[PDB]
């Protein structure tokens, strides 16, 4: 329970793959 | 009603000042920001701040469910 | 000194004049001695009250009527000695340029803390010891900052609800430490601890440890750190909302201390 | 090149004459306590000397190792700007605040914002959020069941 939450941030950047795209992502997280 | 946000537009770089907060958690940007960088104690420092939050979560939901069912007896 | 009948050089305005003392005045038993056998103040007799508490003399001016005689408190009353006739011939010399001053000009004219009381109150007693008296804090200062901030955290963080706010209160107590130890020996220090500083480095040095103010300091400087800060942070450029932050986590300190004052603050 | 008062601690004694700055201090009124008749051998100066000629009197170079400072220590973050000013501080006697004696390229300014602090940010509001609607839930619950019990 613990593990997923503190991995979940760079478990999906892995997943994003391009880092512009990551960035857009932090944006959207920044927005809300 | 409702409220509307739109960017700011791209300025030149003889105008546009790039600032970088001092305060980390909370700072009231409008929604305009850039990405810096990030540059081992940082990733466990997150751990432990996630483990001490929710411990007192799980603390709180225990502090009012014991005032409820006192509630009932009443 | 002064004795009955002898000379002594008095205030009257700014300057300096030889009188005789006629009667001695002692405020405890309200009474005066005189020349021609103690005696009380009689019915027409009196003196001010605003040097009747300390010990007065009755004195008579030279060169001047009775009119002119007065009683005189340790203030407008010196004894006649050299240091004295030297300072009266100074002020005479004063009198002189102000009298060449008044020819001068005849002659071109013919051509967002907001902190309860009892933390005032602390702070200013604690200045009244370290002030008025020689008294200073003692050596290891008893209870280190370091207790207080660790426990400070160890309730807040767990009466915190987010993990943002507690990054938040772990930040300001890390950096509040850090404060200390880099702030203490430029504005946190009075007289007669500039020496204990001293000591304290030299101590230090001897036993191949490096040198620390947040144990070694007690809490009460801690609080001095707080009540500097506002005037400190505002000196330089610093933000609007990290201002608003550094007084709020300024605030929730300041009653989380007021809980339990006489934890730290009790004599 | 003297002055008759310690700009520090505020009375007349033994000073030192500082080569720039008229202001002098105490064996004691310094960062360090000075060891009179130990005194260091040179030009002496203070930290205000040592401020100025570290920076070579140019403001682009001072803002890149004050920004290369805030970098080191992102721990006391809030506090170091006020780690900087300390250095270019000429400690001084406490004089106690005024109140404790008692009783436009700015605006469309750019937030430089880093993925650890969006990453507590969202963490922080999120949980905000559902604990606020979830004791909100409680309450009116609480407030229906007395609602209940008294009619
Ligand atoms: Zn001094
Ligand atoms: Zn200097």
């Amino acid at each position: 329970s613990l593990n997923e939450e503190v991995t979940f941030f760079e478990k999906a950047k892995r997943y994003i793959g391009n880092k512009h795209l990551y960035t857009e992502f932090l944006k959207i997280l920044n927005l809300y | 009603n409702y409220k509307v946000w739109k960017k700011q537009r791209l300025i030149n770089k003889k105008n546009q000042l790039y600032y970088e907060p001092l305060q980390k958690i909370g700072y009231q940007n409008n929604g305009n920001i850039q990405i810096i960088p990030t540059t081992n104690s940082i990733k466990y420092d997150f751990f432990d701040k996630i483990y001490k939050s929710k411990m007192v979560q799980k603390r709180k939901l225990f502090q009012f469910q014991e005032s409820l069912i006192d509630k009932l007896v009443s | 000194e002064f004795a009955l009948g002898g000379r002594c050089l008095a205030f009257h305005g700014p300057l300096m004049y030889e009188a005789k003392i006629l009667k001695i005045w002692d405020p405890s038993s309200k009474m005066y001695t005189s020349i021609p056998k103690p005696q009380k103040l009689g019915e027409d007799e009196s003196i001010p009250e605003e040097i009747i508490n300390g010990k007065c003399f009755f004195i008579h001016y030279q060169g001047w009527k009775s009119s002119w005689d007065e009683w005189v408190g340790y203030d407008r009353i010196r004894a006649y000695n050299e240091e004295n006739i030297a300072m009266k011939k100074r002020l005479a010399n004063e009198a002189k340029e102000a009298k060449k001053s008044l020819l001068e000009q005849q002659k071109k004219k013919k051509l967002s803390l907001q902190i309860p009381i009892k933390l005032k109150s602390v702070l200013v007693d604690d200045w009244e010891y370290v002030t008025k008296d020689k008294k200073i804090c003692r050596l290891p200062a008893d209870v280190t900052v370091e207790m207080v901030l660790n426990k400070y955290e160890h309730e807040v963080s767990q009466e915190l609800e987010s993990p943002g706010s507690q990054s938040q209160l772990s930040e300001y107590c890390a950096g509040l430490k850090l404060y200390f130890d880099k702030c203490l020996g430029n504005m946190l220090l009075y007289r007669l601890e500039r020496l204990q500083y001293d000591e304290l480095l030299k101590k230090s040095s001897k036993d191949q440890k490096p040198l620390v103010p947040i144990r070694i300091y007690g809490a009460i400087h801690l609080l001095r750190l707080i009540s500097v800060l506002p005037e400190l942070i505002s000196s330089t450029t610093m933000d609007l909302q990290s201002c608003q932050l550094l007084i709020k986590q300024t605030e929730d300190f300041l009653v989380w201390l007021l809980m339990h004052v006489d934890e730290y603050f009790n004599d | 090149e003297n002055e008759d008062f310690c700009s520090a601690c505020n009375q007349s004694g033994s000073f030192l004459c500082c080569d720039t700055c008229p202001k002098s201090f105490h064996f004691l009124c310094l960062d360090p306590p000075i060891d009179p008749n130990n005194l260091p051998k040179g030009d002496w100066h203070c930290n205000e000397c040592k401020f100025k000629i570290f920076i070579n009197n140019s403001m682009a170079t001072l803002k890149k190792i004050e920004s290369n400072f805030i970098k080191q220590n992102n721990n006391v973050k809030i506090f170091a700007k006020l780690l900087f000013n300390i250095d270019s501080h000429n400690p001084k006697q406490f004089q106690l605040p005024n109140y404790i004696k008692e009783t436009f390229n700015q605006d469309f300014k750019i937030t430089q914002i880093d993925e650890n602090s969006i990453k507590y940010d969202f963490f922080d509001k999120i949980y905000k959020s559902k604990m606020v609607q979830k004791r909100k839930l409680f309450q009116f619950q609480e407030s229906l069941i007395d609602k209940l019990v008294s009619n």
